[PDB]
């Protein structure tokens, strides 16, 4: 029982080891505009914040989500699961929204050494919310079909441990890459 | 644990307001804005650990706070290694 | 371990120092390994199966004597070992200005596509696989690469250095005595890489090499405009000794410029 | 649409023999299991959520592939004889660069880490008195995924080309405008997958150490093998994922045309070597470690002695796990960094010589006053002291910046780098087959054609690596195929020699595992103790059953089951045998991975519409196997009292208790 929630959390130490080696490439790479964006000229701060505790709610709802899970209530932990579902959804949507500026113009991943460098490591950040969201969808579903009854509470809290794990990942993200661009 | 996740999030707003708002008005010298921000980051993050995370000495028998601090130990070197030496390499690849 | 090879008897002060470091390393290891060896066989000879008479003693895990000598004794020669390489890493690295008093002369090199391509700048002398520097007299190459890395490397000579396109890498050599020294590509970098050999004629004096450079410069063709560079550039595998009369007067720097831009 | 498939394989050339020679076999193969077991094959292997059937697997693989990794060699040292003062070889340059690639690729990802993966997989859950891996369905899905990586490998040899850039890939020459081919592709989409595979092996294997230990049995008590293959863990959960990373960072710069390592709009090519040798020599360590355990358990078997340092011997393991992420710089020391980087990277190299060793010593004085059985896998212990050794003298002796300035990619780092892999983890992995084969399979190895083996080994080793030092201090550098030079020729011919010693020993061992299964009734483990044995798996029998524990050992010491045989509680009848829950096989590894293969070769050759349905395949079957609730079966008692009364039927036949 508890193993999984154990393998899961040294999963995410390497998933640690993954986004800071992707940390490293941007930090080296940041200067490497080759007559590009210069990243404060493009990160758009106040988008970033609108992002930025737009996943840091998703994390306090999915935590009202595990502390019904503690409880036996199961209306609780679906409605709590659907709000950080949505909250999740609107990040990622954001994402996209700020790519979709960014590769229709002349601003994409290929455009520059930083650009690729920002777009790999905000994208594998966004591809990890996103596998986040089809996790949790998939969870949701089988706490609908099953209940919370025995490995979808544990789910519960691997996946909590993900989805917090991916808040911090984005502490990071927008201390990092975004905002120090930016001064 | 209403309180603690609670508590853990009037902290990361007020953690992760200030170095947007310090970041954008400015009025702070480049060299205080950068520490504080970092000093913020470092701080949000320490609040995720304890307070979402629900991180503590003895989890399983520790392994949780010992793989974290591991792996902390082990993200530290890699980024400063991959950031020393090619600070090292990239100087030493220029006309100069 | 050929002891007429060229890591052993080099033929380069900077060559000469990297010999002493590796016999000493070599030395230092010995007085370790040599019973470690000696220690797999003698005991597994001494005790054996069958070697009845021998002290037979099992369950005898910690020794405090033992394992503190066990530790020391590594630790020593990898103390002393690590001021050596601090003192040979500060002293044989490439970039050191090879404290001679001699004037060092500039080779810019510039790995092809499976050829090497050299530009004197204070000459106006460009060559395809083949140096000239010499005997005694320091010598500076501003080692980049056109299209792949590539590892500028005279065994002899000693010291290699990393060829990088859009990264210029110094690397001071010398040549203690005169004579033809084999060069290489140590990096990978396709299919002619077998091919990436030059020469390089270490003259006697600093006359034989302006007879050299004489030389050179009865090229016909010569090395102006960058538009001839993409023409040299042109991958070949095998390519024989081509002399340029006169270069631009910084292309060098414009073949950085290619991708630093 | 096929897209970039298309007809041209490789029909120009004398590969499509080996092609045909591999499609034969695979008929073979296929015909023999059609008449004979093929719902075997499918139900108890190749669906096992068991850890000795996927490890025994894992060996299995690991062994096929170093066939084709050393034919590799064999041609290699075959193309560098001929080259050497002659004419060129059977290899023109395009082939070649494929071979050296290919046989690093397929030594260091499916033929060592497969194997090292195999041992640990068959021996960590019984040395800790586990009945199965933490994650049952991890270890047959990350074997899976060792196999789609192993498949892609091999179809590249076929279909395609397998890359010309060096085992590695260095950035400029894998990009796509240097190797537009499909053959970095190839080499990107085989090793992710298998180190997706390994990183989840890796987390696998912790949690099992960590979570799945006898009660008794605290972190000292455990068997060495169990410390060196927890380090190894700890490595691959801490340096797989850069290799996740970069590969993958590879990726983007060959199919979204992104700027990381490119050398023309600002990306750094320098970082694309410092984040694979980050990854590269905590892999070096990954690949070691196991086999440093492995070694340390045969040489307290075979000396009947109690192994020297335990402390000392686990505490330099753990220093190895801790300091081999500070070294990786000593791949690149030529780089051109500057000295202060240099020598801090070299001293640390050198001072992650100091726990090496002391387990070396530890190993000699466990020899010092002991009972030495010269048995196949003790042989295999000493000439792997004697190697590795001489591995390591020789590098630490290019870790002195000084000297791997002049000796980097020379035939000296290839003799280095060939001593310690061989007479390391080769020599670990053939002794651990050798040991093992009674607690794995219910025979013994033959012990006539292990030592004839291991001396052709040995010799043919001391003969083909050994002129290479001399080639390195020549100035001989590694990739050269045509044209290598005069001088050259005598140590290359040297090598060839030594290169076919050691085709003899790897015949001989195929010899031993057949003239082995073909007297596996003229021998045997009745006992499932054999040569002694001090750890807590040959309390076991020797092919051991499903759930490998009715009792799950009280062990409350160090050695356990040479404590248990020395106060005579070794062999009890328990009594009351308790129902347990064993993991049900799942067949979801097979098509996880099978999706994998479509991913992958749809990935490889530019089919997005495969690749779309091949990601999505993998996807919806993990999202089904999480709907699935029977994953776990109650092994009724009968069946325990039958097997358990079965294996002390033998234990009393014997000397019993
Ligand atoms: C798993 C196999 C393995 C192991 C165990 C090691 C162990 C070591 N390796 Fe190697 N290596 C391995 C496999 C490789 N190495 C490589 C490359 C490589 C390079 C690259 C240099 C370059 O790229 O130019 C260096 C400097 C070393 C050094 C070392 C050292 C110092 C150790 C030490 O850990 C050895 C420690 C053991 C010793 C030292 C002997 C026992 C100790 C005794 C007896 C007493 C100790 C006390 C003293 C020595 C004072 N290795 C490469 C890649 C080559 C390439 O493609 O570029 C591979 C595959
Ligand atoms: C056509 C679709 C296109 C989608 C494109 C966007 C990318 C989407 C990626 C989705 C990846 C998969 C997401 C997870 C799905 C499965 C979830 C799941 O099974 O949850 C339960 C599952 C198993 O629980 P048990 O109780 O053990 O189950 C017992 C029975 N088996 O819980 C877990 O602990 C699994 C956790 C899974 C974590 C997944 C992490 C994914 C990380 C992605 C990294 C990406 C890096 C960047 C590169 C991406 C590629 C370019
Ligand atoms: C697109 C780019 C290239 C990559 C393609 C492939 C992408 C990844 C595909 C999926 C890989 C992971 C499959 C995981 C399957 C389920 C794992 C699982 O739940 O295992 C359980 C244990 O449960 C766990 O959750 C395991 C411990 C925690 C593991 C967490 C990580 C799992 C893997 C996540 C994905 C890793 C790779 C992501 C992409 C990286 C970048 C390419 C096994 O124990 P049992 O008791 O047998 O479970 C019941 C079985 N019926
Ligand atoms: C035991 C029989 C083996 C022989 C005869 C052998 C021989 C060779 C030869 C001739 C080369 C090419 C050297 C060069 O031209 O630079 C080579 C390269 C290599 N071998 Fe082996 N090898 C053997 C086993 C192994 C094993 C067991 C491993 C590791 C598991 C391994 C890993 C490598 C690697 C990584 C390279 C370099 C690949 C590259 O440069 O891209 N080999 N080997
Ligand atoms: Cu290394």
């Amino acid at each position: 029982g508890g193993t999984k929630i154990f393998g899961f959390w040294i999963y995410l130490m390497s998933d640690c080891i993954l986004f800071s080696i992707l940390f490293a490439t941007y930090a080296v790479l940041v200067n490497g505009t080759a007559g590009g964006p210069t990243g404060k000229d493009i990160f758009e701060l106040p988008f970033v914040l609108v992002e930025t505790f737009l996943l840091l709610f998703s994390s306090i709802t999915y935590g009202m989500a595990a502390i019904a899970m503690y409880k036996n209530n199961k209306s609780q932990v679906i409605s709590w699961l659907a709000l950080t579902w949505l909250f999740g959804a609107g990040f990622i949507g954001m994402e996209i929204y700020e790519f979709h500026h960014l590769i229709v113009n002349g601003m994409g991943p290929d455009r520059s050494g930083f650009l690729s460098a920002f777009f790999a490591l905000v994208g594998t950040h966004g591809l990890h919310v996103t596998s986040g969201l089809i996790w949790m969808a998939v969870l949701m579903v089988q706490i609908a079909r099953r209940g919370l009854t025995s490995t979808n509470r544990t789910r519960i809290m691997c996946l909590s441990l993900f989805w917090h794990f991916l808040d911090v990942v984005w502490i990071c993200v927008f201390t990092v890459v975004y905002l120090m661009g930016a001064m | 644990s209403v309180k603690t996740y609670m508590t853990g999030f009037i902290l990361s707003i007020i953690l992760t307001v200030i170095p947007f708002w310090m970041v954008m008005t400015g009025a702070a010298s480049p060299a205080v804005i950068l520490g504080t921000i970092l000093a913020m980051a470092v701080v949000q993050v320490l609040v995720h650990l304890v307070c979402f995370l629900h991180m503590n000495t003895k989890s399983d028998e520790g392994w949780n706070m010992t793989a974290f601090v591991f792996t902390v130990l082990i993200i530290a070197i890699l980024v400063v290694g991959s950031i020393w030496i090619m600070w090292n390499l990239n100087y030493n690849m220029m006309m100069h | 371990s050929g002891c007429n090879s060229a890591l052993l008897d080099p033929k380069g002060q900077i060559g000469l120092e990297q010999r002493s470091l590796i016999l000493t390393a070599f030395g230092l290891m010995l007085i370790v390994v040599i019973p470690a060896i000696l220690m797999a066989v003698g005991f597994a000879w001494k005790y054996r199966a069958s070697n009845k008479d021998a002290k037979y003693s099992p369950n005898w895990s910690h020794s405090n004597k033992v394992e503190a000598v066990v530790w020391t004794v590594p630790i020593l020669i990898i103390i002393f070992l690590a001021v050596l390489t601090w003192k040979t890493t500060h002293a044989l690295e490439p970039s050191k200005p090879l404290a001679h008093d001699e004037k060092p002369i500039t080779i810019e090199v510039v790995s092809m596509d499976w050829k090497w391509f050299f530009i004197y700048p204070e000459q106006g002398i460009a060559t395809v696989n083949e140096i000239a520097f010499p005997a005694n007299t320091p010598v500076y190459f501003k080692v980049t690469s056109n299209s792949v890395m590539n590892s500028f490397f005279i065994p002899r000579l000693g010291s290699q250095i990393y060829a990088m396109a859009g990264m210029q890498t110094r690397l001071h050599l010398i040549a203690n005595e005169p004579g033809t020294y084999d060069g290489i590509s140590a990096s990978y970098s396709g299919p002619g890489f077998s091919g990436m050999k030059f020469k390089a004629i270490a003259t006697p004096d600093r006359a034989a090499f302006d007879q050299w450079v004489a030389k050179a410069k009865q090229s016909p063709n010569t090395m102006s405009d960058m538009a001839a560079f993409e023409k040299l550039a042109a991958p070949s595998e095998y390519n024989q000794v081509e002399y340029f009369s006169n270069v631009k007067p910084d292309l060098f720097a414009d073949v950085i410029n290619k991708f630093m831009a | 649409k096929l897209s970039l498939d298309a007809v041209p394989f490789h029909e120009p050339i004398v590969m499509v023999t080996i092609a045909g020679i591999i499609l034969g076999g695979l008929a073979l193969v296929g015909l023999i299991t059609y008449f004979g077991k093929w719902t075997y094959l499918w139900k108890e292997w190749l669906t096992s959520v068991d850890h000795k059937r996927l490890g025994i697997m894992y060996i299995i693989v690991a062994i096929v592939m170093l066939l084709r990794g050393f034919a590799d060699a064999i041609m290699m040292r075959s193309q560098q004889a001929l080259a050497s003062a002659g004419e060129a070889g059977f290899l023109p340059p395009h082939h070649y660069d494929q071979i050296f690639t290919a046989h690093g690729v397929i030594m260091i990802f499916f033929v060592a880490m497969p194997f090292v993966i195999g041992l640990m997989n068959l021996v960590v859950p019984l040395q800790i008195g586990a009945r199965d891996v933490a994650f049952p369905f991890l270890n047959n899905l990350s074997f899976w995924f060792t196999v789609v990586g192993v498949i892609l490998v091999n179809v590249s040899l076929g279909v395609g080309e397998f890359a010309q850039t060096g085992w590695l890939a260095y950035p400029p020459l894998s990009g796509i405008e240097y190797s537009p081919g499909v053959g970095v592709d190839y080499w990107i989409w085989s090793l992710q997958l298998s180190g997706i595979g390994t990183t989840l092996t890796g987390i696998n294997f912790f949690v099992t150490i960590l979570k799945m230990r006898a009660p008794g049995m605290t972190m000292f008590k455990m068997p060495v093998f169990t410390w060196a293959s927890l380090c190894a863990n700890v490595l691959i959960i801490a340096s797989f994922p850069i290799l996740t990373v970069t590969v993958a960072l590879l990726t983007l710069d060959r199919y979204l045309g992104t700027h990381f390592f490119t050398n023309d709009m600002g990306g750094n090519m320098m970082m694309y070597i410092n984040l694979i040798w980050a990854w590269g020599h905590p892999e070096v360590y990954i690949l070691i470690l196991p086999v440093f355990g492995v070694f340390s358990e045969i040489a307290a078997t075979f000396s009947r002695k109690r192994l020297f340092g335990y402390t000392s011997l686990v505490w330099a393991t753990v220093c190895i796990t801790v300091l081999s992420f500070i070294v990786w710089l000593h791949h690149f020391f030529t780089m051109g960094a500057g000295a202060n980087v240099n020598a801090f990277f070299g001293i640390t190299t050198m001072i992650i010589a100091i726990p090496t060793g002391v387990k070396i010593f530890n190993w000699l004085f466990t020899m010092y006053q002991g009972r030495i059985v010269f048995h196949s896998a003790m042989l295999w212990t000493i000439g792997f002291i004697v190697t590795f050794s001489v591995g390591g003298m020789t590098g630490v002796l290019l870790a002195v910046p000084g000297a791997d300035f002049v000796l980097h990619n020379s035939l000296f780092l290839i003799a280095h780098f060939h001593n310690v892999i061989i007479g390391g983890v080769v020599f670990g992995c053939f002794a651990g087959m050798t040991y093992w084969w009674p607690k794995a399979f219910g025979f013994k190895l033959n012990e006539t054609w292990g030592k004839r083996a291991f001396w052709f080994w040995i010799i043919g080793f001391f003969v083909a690596f050994m002129p290479l030092y001399a080639l390195g201090f020549m100035g001989m550098t590694r990739r050269l195929s045509q044209q290598i030079d005069p001088q050259f020729h005598t140590m290359l011919m040297i090598a060839a020699s030594g290169a076919v010693l050691i085709a003899l020993g790897i015949l001989c061992l195929v010899i031993q595992m057949y003239v082995s299964i073909r007297d596996r009734d003229q021998n045997r483990d009745l006992t499932g103790d054999p040569w002694g044995g001090r750890t807590l798996e040959w309390a076991t029998s020797s092919p051991p059953p499903f759930y490998n524990f009715a009792v799950v050992p009280h062990v409350h010491e160090r050695d356990a089951f040479w404590e248990m045989k020395e106060k005579g509680e070794a062999y009890k009848k328990p009594d009351h045998y308790e129902e347990i829950h064993m993991p049900k096989n799942s067949g979801a590894g097979i098509v996880i991975a099978a999706f994998s293969t479509i991913f992958g070769f749809a990935m490889i050759w530019h089919i997005w519409w495969l690749a779309i349905v091949g990601f999505a395949g993998m996807i919806i079957t993990w999202i089904v196997k999480s709907f699935d609730e029977d994953v776990d079966y109650y092994v009724p008692v009968a069946e325990i009292e039958k097997l358990e009364n079965q294996h002390f039927d033998e234990i009393t036949k014997a000397g019993l208790k």
